[PDB]
């Protein structure tokens, strides 16, 4: 939340109470609807770890992940 | 628009030489020619 | 045509092992260094110390004795 701050902005502060309204439901992705991490300014190491536990029920999704980002580079792929 | 059918210094293109580390993917990238 | 090349090394290189990753780190070194690739031409084998062993115990190939050789100068 704090990566491009306008103190004098409602809007930004606005989005401080449906994050809050979003963590009381119990959702994990609260962090989603700030501006930044939106538009792609700010991720998080901490996803990574997220990719990794899921990995226990989708053994898919590191290679999936890699593909997307080119890290390995299967031919035909 | 078409229907989809059911039946279908200028760098040279390499492999960067000196890998880093083991497990680095090799990806053909744009390498300069020297 | 270099496509038809390009594609051939990229089957080549991810077909390639992790002991060829290796060998390749040690010799891109070595050239930088100035050494020669050459030379640098893997332990099948299962060592173990029988220590006073039955005088009974046959003797196999590739075994080595330890010794107490006495002194040479007394």
């Amino acid at each position: 939340r704090f990566m491009q701050f306008r103190a004098k902005d409602s809007y930004s502060l606005a989005l401080s109470k449906l994050e809050k309204r979003e963590r009381e439901n119990g959702s994990n992705l609260a962090f989603m609807f700030r501006l930044p991490f939106a538009a792609g300014r700010v991720f998080s190491i901490s996803m990574l770890d997220t990719l990794l536990y899921q990995s226990f029920v989708k053994d898919y999704m590191i290679t999936i992940t890699r593909l997307l980002l080119g890290l390995d580079t299967t031919p035909g792929s | 628009i078409a229907p989809v059918l059911e039946l279908a210094v200028e760098y040279v293109k390499g492999y960067p030489p000196n890998s880093p580390y083991i497990g680095s993917s090799p990806t053909l990238c744009h390498l300069l020619p020297v | 045509a270099a496509a038809e090349w390009i594609s051939q090394q990229r089957l080549s290189l991810y077909r390639r092992s992790e002991r060829q990753e290796l060998s390749e780190l040690v010799k891109n070194r070595m050239k930088h260094l100035g050494l020669p690739t050459t030379g640098y031409d893997h332990q099948n084998t299962l060592s173990y110390v029988l220590i006073n062993p039955p005088p009974d115990t046959r003797l196999e190939p590739s075994d080595i004795v330890y010794l107490i050789r006495s002194d040479p100068l007394a």
